[PDB]
């Protein structure tokens, strides 16, 4: 009987960490799409605000 | 067939065919060797990493430019850096395409004819043709006037041109640049405790100064605000963590191009040699030399550097003239994009230097009318 | 100054990279 | 310019079926319901085409009319038709400016548009006075009633 | 020896269960900071064409 309830247990615990892996994986991925759009839009905050000034002068 | 437009630069290697609007490939032109010794087995370790590859795994590399002021000065090196462009980051085989090369100013003849000899005889081109980088720079801003100034990561220089000729006895070249202020603000870091040493760490000085620095208006106001106040100090987060905090480096590493004794450099600012050329010129071209000055090259990119030249020109030069400042949003790409529309066009198509040529006069075929 | 135009690749190209696995028939 | 409203024009509903369900799947789960300059550019960005905030804005107000900076139904398939440029060069220079030179065939640098009207009565394409008169006002830049030489570049510059 | 697998067994499906629920956390976050910044840049390169072109005129 322990050696069923250890076996199921095993086999639990190694698909839940492979799907936590996985999903992290992604996560990173996300984060490094967040970190380039933060880029983006300083580069555009910077340039309308320069083009304004100009515009004014 | 279509022309390859590459400009070797130093620091930043721009490729791409002719024709379009923005190089296609564009990576730092290092080659770093591993220096650690290497104990996994079949790893595929490789004995030189070029190009973006080498700023992936600089942690365990030795990084060291082909290019140190313009002139190159380790051909295998560059040899190459040009091989891993050609067949890496094209995936065009160099038999079936011309190619446009790049050269500063007043650099040395030997220089351009073992380039020369290298791309007729190691890549065999069909036809090669080497120009000047502020001509291109005055192509892509449609002008055909103006007084350029380029200032690259290797060396600034200072090209005026009226109506399409140039003045030969003007170019001012100065070998303060983008590495010299990389280094100055590495020199400049210690004063807060953060050491920045090894030739990978150098990246990251660039990086911090890429992101962060900006050009004053007026120095001294700027040195009495970033002393008493703490708005500007700028925070930034290394590669591992351990945030570093900016005061008044920001401000300070880019004024050397104004005051080049900072680096302990004689010659005087941007600011400054752009006028001595000007003044070197006929009496009647310097209205539109000052009204079309041009600028050029990634380090003019600083936030705030257009102001302070008009200003510091404006003082210089006399009351009546209007001086204007050109600085075009594409400032970086100026070159390579000048360089796509000049091979595009179809007057130029006759001014390659044809391999035939190349066979019966040698490479001293470059300084001659084939310019 | 005309204006030459490639990084507009062939829209094959193009579709390819946005679809990846599932460019099957776009 | 309208040369892709042309080409999809030639084309049918299949291409507008096509593409509906193109934007159905690719730009499923959207908010807009539409395709936008800057979505586009994400879009190029995450395939792996590297195209800029400028040149967004640019063909975006080439595409859009209204100033809403998304793509119409007809404006959708235009945009769609538009990334991809199979035909270029335009026919030729020279051949074209020898044709236009003996359109004047007075040969006084003007063209009287009896000649064009002679000229379309050849063409013979259903078309009324008014396609004509909207045809001239397209290349009759200077309004000058006749067709300048750089006009006459400038309306067929790039045509095939 | 089957007490000693269960015991390990748990341990280890509570710290996957942990981190797992913290890369949830992390992708819904990630997602919605990603989707205001890509906003701000449409609304920032919008306004960056509109002041170039009155600066033209
Ligand atoms: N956005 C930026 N802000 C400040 N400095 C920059 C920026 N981009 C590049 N630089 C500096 O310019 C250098 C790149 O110059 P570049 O024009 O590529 O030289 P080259 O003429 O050899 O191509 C980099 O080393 C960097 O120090
Ligand atoms: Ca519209
Ligand atoms: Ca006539
Ligand atoms: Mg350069």
């Amino acid at each position: 009987e322990a050696e069923k309830a250890a076996d199921e247990s095993e086999r639990g615990m190694k698909v839940i960490e492979s799907r936590a892996q996985k999903d992290e994986e992604k996560m990173e991925i996300q984060e490094i799409q967040l970190k380039e759009a933060k880029h983006i839009a300083e580069d555009a905050d910077r340039k309308y605000e320069e083009v304004a000034r100009k515009l004014v002068i | 067939t279509t022309a390859l437009v590459c400009d070797n630069g130093s620091g930043l290697v721009k490729a791409g065919f002719a024709g379009d609007d923005a190089p296609r490939a564009v990576f730092p032109s290092i080659v770093g060797r591993p220096r650690h010794q290497g104990v996994m087995v079949g790893m595929g370790q490789k004995d030189s990493y070029v190009g973006d590859e080498a700023q992936s795994k600089r942690g365990i590399l030795t990084l060291k430019y082909p290019i140190e002021h313009g002139i190159i000065t380790n051909w295998d090196d560059m040899e190459k850096i040009w091989h891993h462009t050609f067949y890496n980051e094209l995936r065009v085989a160099p038999e079936e395409h011309p190619t446009l090369l790049t050269e500063a100013p007043l650099n040395p003849k030997a220089n351009r004819e073992k380039m020369t000899q290298i791309m007729f005889e190691t890549f065999n081109v069909p036809a090669m043709y080497v120009a000047i980088q502020a001509v291109l720079s005055l192509y892509a801003s449609g002008r055909t006037t103006g007084i350029v100034l380029d200032s690259g990561d290797g060396v600034t220089h200072n090209v005026p041109i009226y109506e399409g000729y140039a003045l030969p006895h003007a170019i001012m070249r100065l070998d303060l640049a983008g590495r010299d202020l990389t280094d100055y603000l590495m020199k400049i870091l210690t004063e807060r405790g953060y050491s920045f040493v090894t030739t990978a760490e150098r990246e990251i000085v660039r990086d911090i100064k890429e992101k962060l620095c900006y050009v004053a208006l007026d120095f001294e106001n700027e040195m009495a605000t970033a002393a008493s106040s703490s708005s500007l100090e700028k925070s930034y987060e290394l590669p591992d963590g351990q945030v570093i905090t900016i005061g008044n480096e920001r401000f300070r590493c880019p004024e050397t191009l104004f005051q080049p004794s900072f680096i302990g450099m004689e010659s005087a600012g941007i600011h400054e040699t752009t006028y001595n050329s000007i003044m070197k010129c006929d009496i009647d071209i310097r209205k539109d030399l000052y009204a079309n000055n041009v600028l050029s090259g990634g380090t003019t990119m600083y936030p705030g550097i257009a102001d302070r030249m008009q200003k510091e020109i404006t003082a210089l030069a006399p009351s009546t003239m209007k001086i204007k400042i050109i600085a075009p949003p594409e400032r970086k790409y100026s070159v390579w994009i000048g360089g796509s529309i000049l091979a595009s066009l179809s007057t130029f198509q006759q001014m390659w230097i044809s391999k035939q040529e190349y066979d019966e006069a040698g490479p001293s075929i470059v300084h001659r009318k084939c310019f | 100054r005309p204006t030459l135009r490639r990084v507009r690749i062939s829209a094959d190209a193009m579709m390819q990279a946005l679809l990846g696995t599932r460019a099957k028939e776009s | 310019d309208d040369i892709y409203k042309a080409a999809v024009e030639q084309l049918t509903e299949e291409q507008k079926n096509e593409f509906k369900a193109a934007f159905d799947i690719f730009v499923l789960g959207a908010e807009d319901g539409c395709i936008s300059t800057k979505e586009l550019g994400k879009v190029m960005r995450m395939l792996g085409q590297n195209p800029t905030p400028e040149e967004l804005q640019e063909m975006i107000d080439e595409v859009d009319e209204d100033g809403s900076g998304t793509v119409d139904f007809d404006e959708f398939l235009v945009m769609m038709v538009r990334c991809m440029k199979d035909d270029s060069k335009g026919k030729s220079e020279e051949e074209l400016s020898d044709l236009f030179r003996m359109f004047d065939k007075n040969a006084d640098g003007y063209i009287d548009l009896d000649e064009l009207k002679m000229m379309l009565q050849a063409t013979g394409e259903t078309i009324t006075e008014d396609d004509i008169e909207e045809l001239m006002k397209d290349g009759d830049k200077n309004n000058d009633g006749r067709i300048d030489y750089d006009e006459f570049l400038e309306f067929m510059k790039g045509v095939e």
